[PDB]
RNA sequence: GCAAACCGGAUUAGAUACCCGGGUAGUCCACGCCCUAAACGAUGCGCGCUAGGUCUCUGGGUCUCCUGGGGGCCGAAGCUAACG
RNA sequence: AAACUCCUGAACCCGGGACGAAACCCCCGAGGAGGGGACUGACGGUACCGGGGUAAUAGCGCCGGCCAACUCCGUGCCAGCAGCCGCGGUAAUACGGAGGGCGCGAGCGUUACCCGGAUUCACUGGGCGUAAAGGGCGUGUAGGCGGCCUGGGGCGUCCCAUGUGAAA
C-alpha cells in the first residue's frame, strides 16, 4: 500500500449481500404456498415444517415455515415472508406472521402471544 | 407506572430497607426485619456472583428506585446533565435529587413517595407563588415551595409536620411551619447530603 | 541513497540507543544542527558535533543515560523513550494554531520546520506561528 | 476579480488560437501528498503572436468558440519544448495499449 | 489487609492411557485498593491451591503506579505478541472504563477515571501482561525531568 | 540407450498399476509456436545502521594479518502467535 | 400482597373564561407625527380560575451460553426451541405448562434496512517466511521521492487582518 500504491487506489468500501433475498424490504411479503416436506436440523432431529412457496407480491418459491406445532392453511393465507435461518434447511428464513387470513398461532400456547396468535386468553369464568 | 401495589416487598428485593411506604417502613419494618431478602420461593438458597455490568446495572436500578420513577426521563435527563460542561456524574448527582417529589418529601411534607407525587399531581403545591401540578419539576437556587391554601387546612399534612418538628433539613431546605412552606437554596450533593450507594458505579455501566 | 538521511539519523538513535554506544557517528547538515539544537536544549539529548571522519564533515551525537536502573537486568533508563519521523518523504504535514499536536497530553515534546526555522510545540505554541511538520519525541 | 493563472502554450496548429496545458496544485483530503494535474485552458492569441514551448499567462474571459474559454496576456519565456515534450511523449504512451 | 481479588481461572487438559488428565490454574492479583497492585499467574493439580498460590503469586510480581489526579498521567499504548491495549487519561465525570479485566485490575489499583480501549488479538492471558508492563510505563513531571534534564 | 499410449505375461478377489518381453510418440539436430511452471527464498528493487567467535571462492595490499564482495556454522540486541 | 381500616380528589357536572385584536378605516393636525371613536374570534364555553366531587385500565418479553432471573409433572431425536454453539436418542433450568422470579410499562416484542463495533478494505488504523496474499524474471515508459552549500522567484506552506460560512 506503502502511500503511493495507496494514493492511486483506494480500498474498497464493504459492499453488502444482505441476509433476506426478498426484496424491496419484505419482511412481510405475500405467501401464497402449497407442498409440505420434512428434512432434519443437519444430523440429530426429525420434524416437518411445510415450505410456503409464496410467490411474493414480487416472485418465487423459497422455504417458508411458521413458529410451531400446529398449522390452520389450506392454501393462500398471504403468510408474510418475514426472515431466519436456523440450523437447517439451507436457507430456512421467511417465516408466517400468524393471524392475518390464516394461522393465528395455535389454540394452546401460554406464552409467545405477541405472534403465537391468542389474543387474551382471559379465564373470563 | 411507579410500580405501585407489593411495594416494599421489594425492598427485600434489594435486600435493604428504605424510607419508602414511610411509616410502615422504617420503624420495625420495611416490610423488613419481619424478612429482609430477595422475595419469591427463590430468597435465602446460597447465592453465586453478579457480574461487573450486572451489579452496577443493579445500582443504577436501586438509583431509579429510591426515586420512584420510569428510567426514560430518568436516562434522558442523564446525557442531558452529561452535556452540562463540569464532571458529570456528581453534577448529575444534584441535579438528580432536585426533582420536587422525592424534594418536598426530604423537606418534610412528605410521608411517602406515593404520598408525595399525588398531592403535588392535585395542585397541593405552589413553589414561588405559581400553584401547579407537575411534580416532576426542578428549581433554581431561591424558590419558595410554598403550601396551598386549603393544603394547609388539611390533616394528615399537620401530622407530617409534627412528625418532624426536630429534624435538621437538608442544609438549604428551610421548614417554614410557621404557614407551612419551604425555603429552597443552592446545590448540595452526594457530600452534603448522602446516601448509602457508589455513583460512579452506576455513571461506569451506564453508557457503556 | 538516503533521500530521508533524516530518517536515517533517527534510525541510529533507534540503534544506538538500543545498543547503548556512548555516541552515534552521522553526517551534517544545517537542519540538523537546528535539530540537534533543540534536541539537547530541551534537555533531550547529551550533544553533537562537527568533527571528520575519513577527511568528511561529520556529525555525531551523545546521549542522555539517566540513573543506572536494576531488575533481573540493568538497562539504564534511556531518555530516548522513543522518536518519530514525521514529514515522510510523501507526506509533507503543515500546522500552525490548534493544529499544535499535544504528545502525553500535556508533557511530550514535538518539533516543526517552519519559515522561523526548526521551533518545539510548546515554543510554537506561544510564538503564534507555524509551518510543516517534521518529527516527534518523548 | 477574473481569475488568470501560469500555464503551457501548447498546440500552434491551430488558426488565431493557440491551447494552454496547464498543471496546477493540491494535496489530498485525508491522505495528505500535494498533486499536480492536466488541465488545458484555452489560449487567445489573436494573430498567432505565441506558439509552442513559450509558456505564457492565460486568461479567463467570455465564451469566444466552440467550449473555448479564456484567452492570453503576457508572455512568460521561450527556449522550451521541454514540457512539450514531456506531454506529448504521455500522449503517444496513451496512444500506445490496447484491446484489439 | 490488602484486597484479595480474582479474574478467571483455567481448565487445562490432555490424554493418556492412564485415562485424560486435566490440570488447573487461577488468575488472582493482589491490590491494596489503591496503590501497589500484582498480579499472580497460578498453576496447579487442585483449584483452591491455585486460588491462593496465585493470590500469593500476586503478592510477589509487583508494581505501582503514579496514581496521578485519580487517573494516569500522559497517555499511552501497549502490545504483547499480537494483542495491544490503549490508554488515555481522564478526569472524574468519566470514570473507570475498560473491558471487564482492564477495569478489574484498575480497582485492584485505585483509578478512578480513565480511557482505555482495547484492539487487535483479544485473549485475557497475553491481555492482562501487557496491562502489567504498561503499568510500569506511567511516568509523572519528575519522571519526565530525570531523563529530560540531564545526567 | 530410453519411454508414455499400446500388447500379452506375472502377481492379485480384481491388476486399465509395481515386478516382465517388446514397442511407438518423442527424447536429439533446424527454424517456429508454445509463453506454461512447487519459474522455490513459499521472502520486490535500493541505502543504511546494530555482537562477533569460525571454515571458505575470488580480488588486492609483502601477507600470522588487513581488507572488497560471495558460498556456510553459530547465535548479541531486536522481530514472530509459536516454529523460526 | 390482599383483605380491613384513615386518606386525598382522576374521570364526571355547576359558576366564570381567555390570550391571540389593534390595526386597516373614521375624526383631529394636511391624508405627514401623535392622540382619540371602532368592525374584527373560526379555533371552542377550549388551556385555565372557583365548587361538589368518586379509589377508579395493566398489560408484554426473557428464566442454557453471550445475560440478571430456576424450582415442578409433562416431551422422549417423536412434538417443539432456534441471532451464533446447540436442547429432546424417557432422571430436558434451553420444547409445553404451572409457580415464583427477572426487564418494561401505554407500552412490550418480532422482522426489513445504515453504521460504531469491525484495527474486518486498516487516513489516526493493516498485511503477503507456513494463516487470503511478492509479478515468471529481466527491463525501462508515464508517475512519484530526490545527496552538500550560496543566492534568486515565493506557486504549495504558516500565521495575522479581513468577506462568507444564511435561518433552523
Amino acid at each position: 500500500p506503502t502511500i503511493n500504491q495507496l494514493v492511486r487506489k483506494g480500498r474498497e468500501k464493504v459492499r453488502k449481500k444482505s441476509k433476506v433475498p426478498a426484496l424491496k424490504g419484505a419482511p412481510f411479503r405475500r405467501g401464497v404456498c402449497t407442498v409440505v416436506r420434512t428434512v432434519t436440523p443437519k444430523k440429530p432431529n426429525s420434524a416437518l415444517r411445510k415450505v410456503a412457496k409464496v410467490r411474493l407480491t414480487s416472485g418465487y418459491e423459497v422455504t417458508a415455515y411458521i413458529p410451531g406445532e400446529g398449522h390452520n392453511l389450506q392454501e393462500h393465507s398471504v403468510v408474510l415472508i418475514r426472515g431466519g435461518r436456523v440450523k437447517d434447511l439451507p436457507g430456512v428464513r421467511y417465516h408466517i406472521v400468524r393471524g392475518v387470513y390464516d394461522a393465528a398461532g395455535v389454540k394452546d400456547r401460554k406464552k409467545s402471544r405477541s405472534k403465537y396468535g391468542t389474543k387474551k386468553p382471559k379465564e373470563a369464568a | 407506572g411507579r410500580y405501585i401495589g407489593p411495594v416494599c416487598r421489594l425492598c427485600r428485593r434489594e435486600g435493604v430497607k428504605l424510607y419508602l411506604k414511610g411509616e410502615r417502613c422504617y420503624s420495625p419494618k420495611c416490610a423488613m426485619e419481619r424478612r429482609p431478602y430477595p422475595p419469591g420461593q427463590h430468597g435465602q438458597k446460597r447465592a453465586r456472583r453478579p457480574s461487573d455490568y450486572a451489579v452496577r446495572l443493579r445500582e443504577k436500578q436501586k438509583l431509579r428506585r429510591i426515586y420512584g420513577i420510569s428510567e426514560r426521563q430518568f436516562r434522558n435527563l442523564f446525557e442531558e446533565a452529561s452535556k452540562k460542561k463540569g464532571v458529570t456524574g456528581s453534577v448529575f448527582l444534584g441535579l438528580l435529587e432536585s426533582r420536587l417529589d422525592n424534594v418536598v418529601y426530604r423537606l418534610g411534607f412528605a410521608v411517602s413517595r406515593r404520598q408525595a407525587r399525588q398531592l403535588v399531581r392535585h395542585g397541593h403545591i405552589t413553589v414561588n407563588g405559581r400553584r401547579v401540578d407537575l411534580p416532576s419539576y426542578r428549581v433554581r437556587p431561591g424558590d419558595e415551595i410554598a403550601v396551598a391554601e386549603k393544603s394547609r387546612n388539611l390533616e394528615l399534612i399537620r401530622q407530617n409536620l409534627e412528625a418532624m418538628k426536630g429534624r435538621k433539613v437538608g442544609p438549604w431546605l428551610s421548614l417554614d411551619v410557621e404557614g407551612m412552606k419551604g425555603k429552597f437554596l443552592r446545590l448540595p450533593d452526594r457530600e452534603d447530603l448522602a446516601l448509602p450507594v457508589n455513583e460512579q458505579l452506576v455513571i461506569e455501566f451506564y453508557s457503556r | 541513497m538516503l533521500t530521508d538521511p533524516i530518517a536515517d539519523m533517527l534510525t541510529r538513535i533507534r540503534n544506538a540507543t538500543r545498543v547503548y554506544k556512548e555516541s552515534t557517528d552521522v553526517p551534517a547538515s544545517r537542519f540538523k544542527e537546528e535539530i540537534l539544537r533543540i534536541l539537547a536544549r530541551e534537555g533531550f539529548i547529551k550533544g553533537y558535533e562537527r568533527v571528520d571522519v575519513d577527511g568528511k564533515p561529520y556529525l555525531r551525537v551523545y546521549l542522555k543515560y539517566g540513573p543506572r536502573r536494576q531488575g533481573p537486568d540493568p538497562r539504564p533508563e534511556q531518555v530516548i523513550h522513543h522518536i518519530r519521523r514525521i514529514s515522510k518523504p510523501g507526506r509533507r504535514v503543515y500546522v500552525g494554531v490548534k493544529e499544535i499536536p499535544r504528545v502525553r497530553r500535556g508533557l511530550g515534546i514535538a518539533i516543526l520546520s517552519t519559515s522561523k526555522g526548526v521551533l518545539t510545540d510548546r515554543e510554537a505554541r506561544k510564538l503564534g506561528v507555524g509551518g510543516e511538520l517534521i518529527c516527534e519525541v518523548w | 476579480p477574473k481569475k488568470v493563472l501560469t500555464g503551457v502554450v501548447v498546440s500552434d496548429k491551430m488558426q488565431k488560437t493557440v491551447t494552454v496545458l496547464v498543471e496546477r496544485q493540491f494535496p489530498h483530503p485525508l491522505y495528505g501528498k500535494v498533486i499536480k494535474r492536466s488541465k488545458k485552458y484555452l489560449a487567445h492569441d489573436p494573430e498567432e503572436k505565441y506558439k509552442l514551448g513559450d509558456v505564457v499567462e492565460i486568461i479567463e474571459s467570455r465564451p469566444i468558440s466552440k467550449r473555448k474559454r479564456f484567452r492570453v496576456l503576457r508572455l512568460v519565456e521561450s527556449g522550451r519544448m521541454d514540457l512539450v515534450e514531456k506531454y506529448l511523449i504521455r500522449r503517444q504512451n496513451y496512444e500506445s495499449l490496447s484491446k484489439r | 489487609d490488602f484486597e484479595e481479588k480474582m479474574i478467571l481461572i483455567r481448565r487445562t487438559a490432555r490424554m493418556q492411557a492412564g485415562g485424560r488428565r486435566f490440570r488447573f490454574g487461577a488468575l488472582v492479583v493482589v491490590g491494596d485498593r489503591q496503590g501497589r497492585v500484582g498480579l499472580g499467574f497460578g498453576k496447579a493439580p487442585e483449584v483452591p491451591l491455585a486460588v491462593q498460590k496465585a493470590g500469593y503469586y500476586a503478592r510477589r510480581n509487583m508494581v505501582e503506579v503514579p496514581l496521578q489526579n485519580g487517573t494516569i498521567p500522559h497517555e499511552i499504548e501497549v502490545e504483547f505478541g499480537a494483542s495491544k491495549i490503549v490508554l488515555k487519561p481522564a478526569a472524574p465525570g468519566t470514570g473507570v472504563i475498560a473491558g471487564a479485566v482492564p477495569r478489574a485490575i484498575l480497582e485492584l489499583a485505585g483509578v478512578t477515571d480513565i480511557l482505555t480501549k482495547e484492539l487487535g488479538s483479544r485473549n485475557p492471558i497475553n491481555i492482562a501482561y501487557a496491562t502489567m508492563e504498561a503499568l510500569r510505563q506511567l511516568r509523572t513531571k519528575a519522571d519526565v525531568e530525570r531523563l529530560r534534564k540531564g545526567e
